[PDB]
């Protein structure tokens, strides 16, 4: 049986690569986290609240320009708030009505909507008058578009509710370079701040990091038995923090190939949906199902600050890629921004 | 959700293509990590709370 | 610009706020539910209740079905007819019911259901969709309810099977009761008239019964 | 002292 | 001691209405921290508590005039031409009962903007009694004239708007009667949930009836008063109810769903 | 990492003189539910059993009602359950499935195409 003997080969290579992994597990940060100072207290109280919405926010994305906020709600709507004018401009209904994940573009020319509808919409922006038009909608990827990306204003990569990972292109609207190695049911992924890299999500936790060109030789990140919901990078192109639903954030590192510290320090019995690093690479803001969110040191593995503005879960949150605000999107129609 | 027979084939092909990946010392990788973090530790007002002096959304 | 376009921002959001207000009010008034994104909307008595299926995705769904907050129904009922190759769909349906009945956010969801009546020959067809001692023992022992109607052309078991399913369903709902909460049985009597009619009746009772879960002291 | 239903003082 | 009993009674009523206001504040913090504001209050959360906002309005704009109309201080004659003043007072009585009728209609439409509807009913009813009871001045301080209890309209026709007011009274009474009787009939649409749901629904109806009974009792006694005694004693009970409604609805309305109890335990 | 490797099965008679068990790996097993699911010939995703948050309802399907018992134990870190005397000569491959999202007493997903957290299979059929 070629299937059986080949799978047995698969466990043999798995054992070998785990032996290499353990050998690479030479040491641990112990001294560094023991002697380096604890991060200190955090307040980051209520600063900007997006009380405008009326449904359950399902996703969100700050724009690398730190200008306008996409929120792929569940009304047939996909609002676009603003960073520093405290309000919104293009509240733009949708052809289909229910979408889970958002997306966005660096500049403002595009903005997407790929989620429950099973269609990756891509909106447009000509003028700020009423009835904001729609650009080329994209489809052809079965199962709800679980999360999709715009590296620059021309390239679209998606990994969605099909257990596949595909790169479309806005104009041509066909596969550019897809990726097929995954098995979970993706629910979020994020992009390196240098735009050269995005890292996948997973249910079987194998949060894959593959390169935009073709997904070159990389690693699938075992462990971490719950789902991942919350992946974002710190500006080093080597590590992230897969947020979690079993309360256990992690800090898998691309360079070292290894996870570093889980965050299973109890008093939390809930889930987490989105986490984006304060670019210092030190704080790591992941929100908890209760009406609060609790800080996590990236290098001390000790919680240090509370973030409580919601009532129900927090569905997606984020930090400004400039370093000026942290934003949170709940299920209870409440989208909060903390300083 | 892929239970096809060839799903094993694709997984094992990817695994074999992963039989030769880069290997980096964990201690030195983490060393560069916290060196990077401490180098930037003066930037994010979230990290150390720098007041509304430079923050736009200091409203009422 | 912004040094003068402050009025531009206020007018933009105010205009789209009025538009959004009205459109999502049209949404928020109406009510909705899963089914056997096909908004095959019906309309009765001052509301066009917003019926819609979801079928088409894969099967494993813990996060999609996670989305349904304020989506107030279940309808799926199956019989393992010719169309083995078919067996034990109820405990699939009943399991799914347990799920929606102990999930963190599907727990506050006043569910309903609609059975099938093509079961005129339960034990007399194929013995697989039949309720026998080899499928449910509860069926073999079970009694008759506090109100019966064994319609002709059926064995007594094939008659009271509807009430037996009713009582198993009430078992997993309220006899285990894990949530001190309510579920609604029904069946198909007149297509598109009695079906949707009882739909509105017991779904106004659904919104009623949400009003009693949510501000119980009427 | 409502609807002009008041004593004096 | 011209009005020592009146002073003490109204001070106690002040205290209870003030604590009703505090409870209302807890309620509005609940409505801040849960489920969103009003898109249009057809579903659950957003409807509850706007009644207590009506409470806030009535209670404060009530404690102001009722206390201040003894124009011995801070008054050279009514500032608002004695019309807008009692505006707030009686639109308060109206709107209170009217949005609790609104909750009747909620529970009825569901189980069998309304608030601006209610305020609309309030305004036209507000016009006449103070239009003519923007009354002819009677000298308050031997040379100072303020609007002082003058009537020429109400008997220009038959018994004045009081009977309209008590028809407005009876309407919610039967509204809650209807809602309770229909939920009673409903539990077996087709045995512990029934014995559960019966009791507290009966509680709501009985507490309603008990609470606004003093309107009825003071009305009947003040029908007995114009001939023989010319007294005003049970008015203590009348305004005791004027609070009772506006305050128990906060606490009874806490008594449903324990949402208000949990929020008070959370913050206040 | 989730080395949900089965143990037991392969071949057994209607006597069912064999025991099936599981393999857990590095998590708060004391907060997951579990359940076991087998596979009818091709379309087999029935819900054979479960075992709630230890010390709670332990239910079973109509085909096996009341008869099965499902073994949980922290120390051995191996989820057991006993089989015998009622269709144990089934050709249905079992799966030591695992209810996701610990710290709440519910689970979903008996999906018909390979499932995330469940084991790769557990053979059983008739010996000679």
């Amino acid at each position: 049986s070629e299937l059986d003997q080949l799978r047995q080969e698969a466990e043999q290579l798995k054992n070998q690569i785990r032996d290499a992994r353990k050998a690479c597990a030479d040491a641990t940060l112990s001294q560094i986290t023991n002697n380096i100072d604890p991060v200190g207290r955090i307040q980051m109280r209520t600063r900007r609240t997006l009380r405008g919405h009326l449904a359950k926010i399902y996703a969100m994305h700050w724009g690398t320009d730190s200008r306008l906020l996409v929120s792929a709600s569940q009304d047939g709507k996909l609002i676009i708030w603003d960073s520093y004018t405290t309000n919104k401009v293009h509240a733009i209904p949708l052809r289909s009505s229910w979408v889970m994940t958002c997306a966005y573009a660096p500049s403002g020319n595009y903005v997407a909507c790929g989620g429950l509808d099973n269609i990756c919409s891509i909106y447009n922006l000509k003028t700020r008058e009423g009835n904001v038009r729609v650009s080329r909608e994209l489809a052809g990827h079965t199962g709800y578009l679980s999360c999709c990306r715009f590296l620059d204003d021309n390239q679209i990569v998606t990994s969605s509710g099909d257990t596949t990972c595909a790169l479309w292109d806005i104009e041509t609207g066909q596969q550019t370079t897809t990726f097929t190695g995954h098995t979970g049911d993706v629910m979020s992924l994020s992009l390196a701040p240098d735009t050269r890299l995005f890292v996948s999500g997973a249910c079987d936790a194998s949060a894959k990091l593959w390169d935009v060109r073709e997904g070159m030789c990389r690693q699938t990140f075992t462990g971490h038995e719950s789902d991942i919901n919350a992946i974002c990078f710190f500006p080093n192109g080597n590590a992230f923090a897969t947020g979690s639903d079993d309360a256990t954030c992690r800090l898998f590192d691309l360079r070292a190939d290894q996870e570093l510290m889980t965050y299973s320090h109890d008093n939390i019995i809930c889930g987490i949906t989105s986490v984006s690093f304060s670019k210092s690479g030190r704080l790591l803001l992941a929100g908890y199902d209760d009406f609060n969110c609790n800080v996590w040191d990236a290098l001390k593995a000790d919680r240090a600050g509370v973030l409580a503005g919601h009532d129900n879960r927090v569905s997606c949150l984020g930090v400004t890629d400039d370093g000026m605000a942290v934003a949170t999107g709940s299920w209870d129609s409440f989208l909060k921004i903390w300083n | 959700n892929t239970a096809s027979i060839a799903q094993a084939r694709k997984l094992v092909e990817q695994l074999k293509m992963e039989a030769n990946i880069d290997r980096i010392k964990v201690s030195k990788a983490a060393a560069d990590l916290m060196a990077y973090c401490e180098a930037h530790a003066k930037e994010d007002p979230l990290l150390t709370p720098v007041p509304a002096s430079e923050n736009p959304f200091r409203e009422k | 610009d912004q040094r003068n376009e402050e009025k531009a921002q206020r007018e933009a959001n105010k205009k789209i706020e009025k538009q959004l207000q009205k459109d999502k009010q049209v949404y928020r008034a109406t009510h909705r539910l899963l089914l056997l994104i096909f908004e095959t909307k019906f309309q009765v008595d001052k509301v066009n209740f917003h019926m819609f299926d979801v079928g088409g995705q894969r099967d494993e769904r813990r996060k999609w079905i996670q989305c349904f907050n304020d989506v107030t129904a279940i309808i799926f009922v199956v019989a393992s007819s010719s169309y083995d190759n078919q067996t034990n769909r109820l405990q699939e349906a009943l399991n799914l019911f347990k799920s929606i009945w102990n999930n963190r956010w599907l727990r506050t969801i006043s569910v309903i259901l609609f059975l099938n009546k093509q079961d005129l020959l339960a034990e007399k067809v194929l013995a697989g969709k039949s309720k026998i001692e080899d499928y449910f023992p509860e069926f073999a022992r079970y009694t008759t309810p506090e109100d019966a109607t064994p319609e002709p052309g059926e064995d007594p078991r094939v008659t009271r099977a509807k009430y037996f399913i009713r009582d198993e369903f009430l078992r997993i709902s309220t006899a285990s009761g894990d949530g001190r909460h309510y579920c609604y049985p029904h069946f198909t009597c007149a297509v598109d008239t009695e079906n949707i009619r009882r739909v509105f009746n017991d779904c106004r009772d659904i919104i009623q019964r949400m009003h009693l879960r949510q501000y119980e002291l009427l | 002292c409502y609807f002009q239903n008041c004593p004096r003082g | 001691t011209r009005d020592p009993l009146l002073a003490r009674a109204e001070l106690a009523l002040l205290s209870i209405v003030f604590v009703a206001v505090a409870l209302s504040n807890g309620l509005v913090l609940a409505a801040l921290a849960r489920r969103g504001r009003r898109g249009h209050w057809a579903p659950i959360h957003v409807f509850i508590g706007h009644l207590c906002l009506a409470d806030l309005a009535v209670a404060l704009f009530q404690v102001l005039p009722q206390l201040a109309w003894k124009a011995t201080d801070r008054f050279r004659g009514p500032d608002a031409l004695c019309r807008a003043v009692k505006y707030l007072q009686m639109v308060g009585m109206y709107a209170s009962s009217y949005m609790i009728l609104a909750m009747t209609l909620d529970r009825h439409r569901a189980i069998c903007r309304p608030v601006l509807v209610a305020w609309a009913f309030s305004l036209l009813l507000s016009l006449p009694q103070l239009f003519i009871f923007a009354q002819r001045n009677v000298e308050g301080g031997s040379g100072v004239t303020d609007c002082w209890a003058c009537f020429a309209e109400p008997w220009g026709r038959r018994t004045y708007v009081t009977w309209i007011a008590l028809m407005v009274f009876v309407a919610p009474t039967l509204g809650i009667a209807a809602c309770q009787v229909l939920i009673f009939r409903e539990i077996h649409a087709s045995s512990a949930a029934v014995a559960k749901t019966v009791r507290m629904t009966l509680v709501i109806v009985v507490v309603y009836v008990l609470c606004w009974a003093p309107f009825f009792l003071v009305q009947l006694w003040a029908a007995w008063d114009p001939e023989a005694p010319l007294e005003g004693a049970p008015f203590v009970l009348l305004m005791l109810l004027a609070s009772l409604n506006s305050c128990t609805n906060p606490w009874i309305y806490a008594s449903f769903s324990s949402s208000v109890s949990s929020e008070l335990r959370s913050l206040l | 990492q989730v080395q949900l490797q089965e143990s037991g099965g392969g071949l057994v008679q209607p006597g069912g003189s064999l025991r099936l068990s599981c393999a857990a790996s590095g998590f708060t097993f004391s907060n997951y539910k579990m359940n076991w699911v087998r596979q009818a010939p091709g379309k087999g995703l029935e819900w054979v059993s479960d075992i709630s948050q230890s010390g709670a309802s332990i239910s079973y399907t109509g085909s096996v009602k009341g008869r099965f018992t499902i073994s949980r134990d922290n120390a051995k870190n191996t989820l057991y359950l006993q089989m015998n005397s009622l269709k144990p000569e089934d050709t249905a491959v079992y799966y030591c499935a695992r209810c996701p999202a610990p710290f709440t007493r519910d689970c979903f997903d008996v999906t018909s195409t390979t499932y995330a957290y469940r084991g790769q299979g557990t053979q059983v059929t008739v010996s000679s």
